[PDB]
């Protein structure tokens, strides 16, 4: 197996900015790489092949160059458009491996997240379910830790995470955790806390409730 | 000591889709014409369809053709269904059956048969969602959650449109009933949770399905 | 294209008889024709081919007959194990069709079933959902007739049933239907009825009851 | 243009199968070797499996090899592929792209994908069930005889025994085949008819077991208030 890996892995830059991203292959695999751009909930397109062939409509502002075990995609004069996940591949005849991807991201300083906690309305409450819900909002970078905590007990496999893209105005990032569980299991405990931990932040910040 | 295995089955919605395959052992499925069958809930087999060798003619029941489709995989004795558009009455037990004899002449029974997959098509292709509030407990945050609806997508706009700045509705999440679930939060002043009224607008089109809800601090 | 028809739909027979099923074409298939003996949960074994030539391995108390468009199948000493459905099949080069299918049981005399009916429990309910079951015990034959009124208004699409097979003591079936509703929907409703309906009854049994007594 | 589409995605439970297709628009796949690939939601993509002209070469990852296989049908243009023993590092998206260029050459890059399939595989693979009473209610009991048992929803998979008073109960007793539910949960119920003089003194367990999730229930059911 041949083995590729980017870097890094996630790169902050603002518009018009020139930026670079490295392709490292644990073997020579000559000039067979090629550079994709992938959007979130959209498919791969194809950017560059033969580690320098730009495909037909691909912007001039992308290039590409290496070989061996070193190639590099450079975007010069970032667009708002340019602004996705770009997977590198070595592509073979019969089999094919890709990088982890690197997403270039709209650069800005650090902000902590605005922590909120929602207990579960009444209305949902009397039909048999109860959702917990506890939001982050505009923070950054978009790395973040959410943990439940139920009677000081850890929450594991009940709660289910969603993230937010880029926001167009402020550049930063937004997240909503639900812990569903059933009624009587929520009728059966007190206090429901989520705790968040963020580079914002000194110590991770823990929003809580009491049943009641 | 001839066999055959079915694989794929399980539970459908709808109008959805769903590819069955089937896998032999002790013989080559190159040289037979492969069949799949239904069995209903009433009791009854009926013929879904069949693949000749080479797939030169490929043959389906009048319920299915336009929404089934077989094919073959002679080198590594394989056979595929895939239904689309999928009725209620498709709910069956598919089996993958064999013709074939002794000696191979133009037309013979079918001979072998696998256990059998079993196939639901529940009558519900979409469901309309239920919206509760997220009640504000400076700056305040509030919103709605739109749970339980299938399938994507839904559009939240609050106030009719009005508001719009702070907004923040969270990509929909898969629960393990397969159900969808999303969030939609808005930050405020804290002044304005008395006077300003904060309604959500849900639209689920699937659905065609429109409520409108609002959320207050509550007592 | 050919229509096969198979006589009777429900044959009941003791062991040790002799049973024919009947097996007629539209059209005139000549003797391409299969009988096929098929078991709950399992897969169809393949019994007779070409009308009338047994597959080796089949007990010599099974035969078939007949050409054009009337094919017979006849199991001469009935055994426990031959109590199964069985498929006629005219197969052609590229297509096939079954007929209906013939289960067979055992014979007995008919029994009206006894109906219960069954409230959803306090625990199920106030966790969100309300079961409302409908028993029918030991009835013969197994065609019965179940239907779900909420408020005397007539249900449908909102009930699933369950039957047992023949029960190896008094050769008879049983049968539940399971009325399922949301929390809500059931404190929106007061009386809730099964009407069953069955040859051993002189008119139908309905067994209701109110909602919080 | 040249357009893919998937179809077979959905949940799946720990340890089961699913199959999915891959029709295409536009142009045939009898010349080109077709792809599987999947997004990870950690972001990345990962090659899956590779199928080449007239299915002579068949390659697969090492994480799916010997679980998965791919298959095509030239004649009218599908791809499939076989996922068994499905693990939870397997919930991706899967998209089916075509390997090909403007020219054909001996090693070109994936120039077509398809919108992709979501294919969730869940971890719990087994779930215990609820078991509700059915209690002999002041009115259902005619003759000398009452109906009781209880009802087993909400498990999966099948099947679920049960007995009466540790199997000291056995005549009059029904347990239904179960139900498979639009949740996809199964449901099943246990009834039995007893003596209505025997409602005072004889108690009246069933117990419930669900070997795999080996879950045990002796529930008691005794009429209401
Ligand atoms: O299909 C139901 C039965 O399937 C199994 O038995 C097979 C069956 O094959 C039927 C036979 O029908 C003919 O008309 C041809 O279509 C034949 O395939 C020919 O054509 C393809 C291209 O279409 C060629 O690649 C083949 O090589 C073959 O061409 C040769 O054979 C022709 C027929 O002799 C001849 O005209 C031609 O010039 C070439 O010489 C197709 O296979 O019957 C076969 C014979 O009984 C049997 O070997 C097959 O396996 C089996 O399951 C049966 O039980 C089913 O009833
Ligand atoms: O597969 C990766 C590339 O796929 C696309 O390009 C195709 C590729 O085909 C590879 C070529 O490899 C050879 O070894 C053969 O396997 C060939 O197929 C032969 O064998 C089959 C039976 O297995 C026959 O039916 C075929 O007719 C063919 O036999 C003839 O052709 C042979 C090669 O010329 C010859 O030796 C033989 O004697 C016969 O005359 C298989 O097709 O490369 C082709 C040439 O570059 C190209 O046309 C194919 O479309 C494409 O997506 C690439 O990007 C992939 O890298």
């Amino acid at each position: 197996d041949v083995v590729m890996t980017q870097s890094p892995s996630t790169l902050s830059a603002s518009v018009g900015d020139t930026i670079t991203i490295t392709c490292r292959a644990s073997q020579s695999i000559e000039t067979w790489l090629a550079w994709y751009q992938q959007k979130p909930g959209k498919a791969p397109k194809l950017l560059i092949y033969k580690a320098s062939t730009l495909k037909t409509g691909v912007p001039s502002r992308f290039s590409g160059s290496g070989s061996g075990t070193e190639f590099t995609l450079t975007i010069s004069g970032l667009q708002f458009d340019d602004f996705a996940t770009y997977h590198c591949q070595h592509y073979a005849g019969y089999s094919a491996t890709f990088g982890q991807g690197t997403r270039v991201e709209i650069k800005r300083t650090v902000a902590a997240p605005s922590v909120f906690i929602f207990p579960p309305s009444d209305e949902q409450l009397k039909s048999g379910t109860a959702s917990v819900v506890c939001l982050l909002n505009n923070f950054y970078p978009r790395e973040a830790k959410v943990q439940w905590k139920v009677d000081n007990a850890l929450q594991s496999g009940n709660s289910q995470e969603s993230v937010t893209e880029q926001d167009s105005k402020d550049s930063t990032y937004s997240l909503s955790s639900t812990l569903t569980l059933s009624k009587a299991d929520y009728e059966k405990h007190k206090v429901y806390a989520c705790e968040v931990t963020h580079q914002g932040l000194s110590s991770p910040v823990t929003k809580s409730f009491n049943r009641g | 000591e001839v066999q055959l295995v079915e694989s794929g089955g399980g539970l459908v919605k709808a109008g959805g889709s769903l590819i069955l395959s089937c896998g032999v052992s002790n013989f080559r499925i190159s040289a037979h014409t492969m069949n799949w069958v239904r069995r209903v809930p009433g009791g009854g087999l009926e013929w879904v369809a069949s693949i000749s060798t080479s797939s030169t003619y490929r043959d389906y029941a009048d319920a299915v053709k336009g929404r089934f489709t077989v094919s073959r995989d002679d080198l590594e004795d394989f056979v595929y269904l895939q239904m689309h558009k999928m009725r209620v009455e498709d709910t069956a037990i598919y089996y993958c059956a064999r013709k074939g004899s002794d000696r191979l002449s133009d037309n013979d029974p079918f001979d072998a048969w696998g256990p059998g997959t079993v196939v639901t098509v529940s009558p519900a292709s979409t469901k309309g969602p239920s919206v509760f509030p997220l009640a504000p407990s400076g700056t305040a945050a509030l919103g709605c959650l739109v749970k339980d609806y299938f399938p994507e997508p839904v559009t939240v706009s609050w106030n009719s449109g009005a508001l719009t700045s702070g907004v923040h509705t969270f990509p929909a999440v898969l629960q393990s009933s397969g159900l969808y679930s999303l969030s939609s939060v808005v930050t405020v002043p804290s002044s304005s949770l008395g006077t300003q009224t904060y309604i959500c607008n849900v639209n689920h089109k699937p659905s065609n399905t429109k409520v409108d809800k609002k959320v207050e601090p509550k007592s």
